[PDB]
């Protein structure tokens, strides 16, 4: 429901229109303080009209208009007002909603800025792994599956849009030893280790290994595998290469910083 | 029964035209005042009050602001209800929903009291 | 039984743990959704409630120990109180050194033992490479 | 996978001279030697006699042609139904050329089949849409040419033989 | 759209900018009631006394404060007080071999010039053959310096030429 942001923007716009009206009528209530060469400050008056032209910005709200026109009479809210009149203590529900949203955003910002850790070091479960894999499989166009043909370690494969499927061996976490193979795969009777490529997919595997060694966290493997899955899914397009042309080399793929760009650019 | 979007759509052109009219009458009052003060009397005609113009402008502005704020509040209420409760109303048993809301309120109050005792122990 | 340098190191580790526990309590508060959301009615709810209760009790004990070690460091100012070597930073022990040498020798022996063990482990991994 | 291919019919100097100039430009681009997968273009027809080869050849009768069997099976089917088909007598031409794999991109120069023809430049994609690098290379490779636009980007999964039949359709061009 | 107020403000030529007061402020103070929008006292003297009056232009001061401590600058006979503002009498007191102090008299801080002037060089350079080679190298380097600067560029080039032309 991003229309709330649009309505807040419209409120800010109309408040700015009122403020600009007040400001221009106040400026008209004063003359040239000290010009001594030309009363060019009257041009600021015209500039004030530009702020009044910002009223047309409120007309932009007509594009954001038609945000809500439905039934759903306030979404299951009325309990005491439209219900038991004696049930007056209702608003506690809305208070709790606001409290929870505030706590959520507060803790989110706190965790986001707490990246500057201060802990030096630490000095003085296959079912869980399969469950984490299945939970990560919950994203669209990211059909993954595992079989564990050899060993107690995890053998996971991912196929997003093309025949560029990737295999990643895990040890219940921090899945290292990545191998991407475009257009064949599981030869013999299980996953293979051919690692054949077109001198570019091998580079992609190198990038994946670099990320795995880079996105390795000291604990909490959930966030680790989540960042891993997002980093891999970011390859769904492979069609744009900023900071250079589209043919800087054999192929231009390296989104390590949440944005794809031309390869060989570190 | 008018809608917030409908009232906004019918108020915006009234607001614009009232702004135009008040600015025109303000310019007329200004040129009349200057002609009577700076130069000789030429605008031998009574002007307007000029106060009702911007007064009603600000009135319609306040009306628009508060109705848009009410609409925003309604959307926020719907969003928070959908987030804190599943969409089920006559489907869900109403007394069960009331009990679930009461338990949610009690749980939030307990979390708040725990954090408050934590802060007090920090003191 | 002075253990003063170890006490200062323990205080540093304790404030580091306080910071890490602050990070942890924030990371566990951010994922505290509505009670009757889907299924976490009271089980995981009360579970994390008790978890944060233990968190705050441990943090209070840690603050107690921090106050105690700070008071101990303050009262430790006995003899050579000024000690201006802070701004003047530069620009028997035999028995302890011998015990350290013997410990390092035993550590080198155990290191060779671990080297043999990991060689055998790599060999076993090689065998498994031959597996079907 | 099935990448575009066109034939810029140049003139002025010569056909062989234009071919040599294109080959020199490709070598300057860094075209590595990758053999000569000379792809013929024979006609007997609404079937066809496509002998283009990509280590396997086939003729596309219609519906882009199944032609999923090996070349020996297709030739045996042709010799068996000698006359039982409606496609022996038309002009049997054969185009040739060399194939160079610059870097994960093979380029083939289909020369004059019967002698009157152009030198079709055929490229091969890796995975395949996917015209960003394609166009970036085509503009840096030739001038106002290489339009391509085959029966691609419609989604039946990277069909090469349909493109080959489209290229062989240039017989009536001269 | 409301260009009427614009043409009216254009009309507002006469000096009596007080009719607009009676025209606008009644309703303004009526509907808006901040008679004291800034009751904080505002009384500060703009210019009482602010001047260095005791040194050269501090621009060269802030420049020379950055240079390496191996450069020791002193004060020559008083002929570069304010306008010239610079008598770069420097010694390269460091682990490298010493030499003759440079002159390097730059110009007012506008910098339509540089420092090197080399007055006392005539006898300081031609006497010693090695120092003559040093001077040749320093001149060749300065000529290749596009628009050298007051202290940093000149002294840096001089030091690098002195410790490169050793051979």
């Amino acid at each position: 429901g991003v229309n709330l942001e649009a309505f807040s923007q419209a409120i800010s716009a109309i408040q700015a229109l009122r403020s600009s009206v007040s400001r221009v009528f106040d400026c008209l209530k004063d003359g040239m303080r000290n010009k001594e060469t030309l009363e060019g400050r009257e041009k600021a008056f015209i500039a004030n009209f530009q702020d009044n032209l910002h009223s047309v910005n409120r007309d932009l709200n007509e594009l954001e208009r038609l945000s809500n026109l439905v039934g759903k009479p306030s979404e299951n809210h009325p309990l005491h007002n439209s219900g038991l009149l004696s049930l007056d203590p209702y608003s506690q529900l809305l208070q709790a909603y606001k409290w929870s949203n505030k706590l959520q955003y507060h803790a989110g910002l706190a965790s986001g800025l707490l990246n500057q850790q201060s802990l030096k070091r630490s000095a003085n479960p296959q079912y869980v792994d399969d469950v984490i894999s299945r939970i990560d499989r919950m994203f669209p166009e990211m059909s993954i599956h595992l079989s564990r043909p050899n060993g107690t370690s995890a053998m996971l494969l991912v196929t997003l849009g093309k025949v560029l499927k990737v295999i990643v061996v895990m040890r219940s976490l921090f899945i290292d030893r990545t191998i991407v193979k475009g257009y064949n795969t599981e030869d013999g009777k299980l996953d293979i280790w051919s690692k054949s490529s077109y001198q570019v997919f091998q580079k992609v595997t190198d990038h994946a290994t670099t990320a795995l060694l880079h996105y390795q966290l000291p604990q909490m493997p959930d966030v680790v595998v989540r960042s891993f899955m997002t980093w891999l899914r970011s390859y769904i397009k492979l069609f744009q290469a900023p900071c250079q042309r589209c043919g800087k080399f054999l192929q231009d793929g390296l989104p390590p910083t949440w944005r794809d760009f031309r390869t060989l650019e570190a | 029964d008018f809608d917030p979007v409908q009232r906004y759509k019918m108020l915006i052109p009234q607001l614009k035209e009232s702004l135009q009219t008040l600015m025109k009458v303000a310019a007329q009052n200004l040129i009349q005042n200057t002609n009577i003060d700076n130069g000789q009397k030429s605008s031998d005609a009574p002007l307007q009050r000029f106060d009702k113009c911007l007064e009603e402008f600000y009135a319609l502005c306040d009306q628009l602001e508060l109705c848009l704020r009410l609409a925003h509040e309604c959307l926020s209420q719907s969003c928070d209800s959908a987030k804190h409760s599943p969409t089920l109303v006559p489907s869900l048993p109403y007394p069960q929903y009331l009990a679930v809301i009461k338990a949610q309120i009690t749980c939030a109050k307990d979390i708040h009291t725990a954090l408050l005792d934590c802060a007090n122990k920090v003191t | 039984e002075v253990n003063t340098a170890t006490l200062c190191r323990i205080g540093q580790e304790t404030v580091q743990d306080i910071v890490y526990r602050t990070m942890e309590i924030f990371q566990l508060l951010r994922n505290m959704q509505l009670p009757n959301g889907v299924t976490y009615h009271t089980g995981t709810y009360q579970d994390r409630l008790t978890k944060l209760q233990d968190h705050l009790r441990q943090l209070s004990i840690l603050f107690r120990k921090l106050r105690l070690v700070y008071d101990k460091c303050n009262e430790n100012c006995g003899g050579m109180d000024p000690i201006p070597v802070e701004q003047l930073i530069p620009y028997e022990r035999r028995e302890i050194v011998e015990v350290n040498k013997k410990l390092k020798q035993k550590n080198q022996q155990l290191k060779q033992i671990m080297d043999q063990l990991r060689n055998l482990i790599w060999d076993i991994n090689a065998m498994l490479a031959m597996r079907n | 996978v099935t990448c575009v291919s066109q034939m810029p019919v140049a003139e002025g100097k010569s056909l062989q001279q234009t071919v040599e100039l294109l080959t020199k430009k490709l070598e300057m681009l860094g075209a590595e030697k990758q053999g000569t997968f000379c792809v013929d273009c024979e006609t007997y027809h609404g079937k066809l006699m496509y002998v283009m080869h990509y280590p396997l050849s086939c003729f596309a009768l219609f519906e882009n042609g199944p032609c999923l069997i090996a070349d020996t099976n297709f030739d045996v089917l042709m010799v068996k139904l000698k006359g039982f088909f409606q496609s022996a007598k038309a002009s049997k031409i054969e185009t040739r050329g060399t194939r160079y794999q610059y870097c994960d991109f093979l380029v083939k120069v289909g020369t004059v089949t019967m002698g009157p023809s152009a030198r079709g430049i055929s490229v091969e994609v890796e995975y395949g849409d996917c015209w960003s690098l394609l166009l970036e290379f085509l503009q840096s490779f030739l001038g106002s040419h290489a339009p391509g636009a085959p029966t691609v980007f419609g989604n039946a999964v990277y069909g090469p033989a349909d493109t080959m039949i489209q290229y062989m359709e240039l017989f009536n061009k001269i | 759209q409301p260009l009427l107020d614009a043409v009216l403000a254009n009309i507002r030529s006469p000096v009596f900018n007080h009719s607009l007061y009676r025209t606008f402020v009644p309703a303004m103070m009526a509907i808006h009631g901040p008679p004291i929008v800034s009751p904080v006292v505002c009384s500060r003297k703009r210019r009482f006394e602010e001047d260095e009056r005791q040194s050269i232009p501090n621009v060269l001061q802030g420049e020379v404060a950055r240079l390496d401590p191996k450069f020791l600058v002193n004060l020559d006979p008083s002929h570069c007080s304010n306008n010239g503002t610079v008598h770069l009498i420097c010694k390269l007191d460091d682990k490298d071999l010493p030499s003759v102090p440079p002159l390097e008299l730059s110009v007012p801080a506008d910098y339509p010039a540089q420092s090197p002037m080399w007055i006392d060089r005539q006898w300081q350079y031609d006497a010693n053959p090695f120092l003559q080679s040093v001077h040749r190298c320093m001149t060749s380097r300065l000529l290749q310096l596009p628009d050298k600067h007051s202290v940093t560029a000149l002294l840096n080039t001089w030091a690098q030429s002195i410790h490169q032309a050793c051979l």
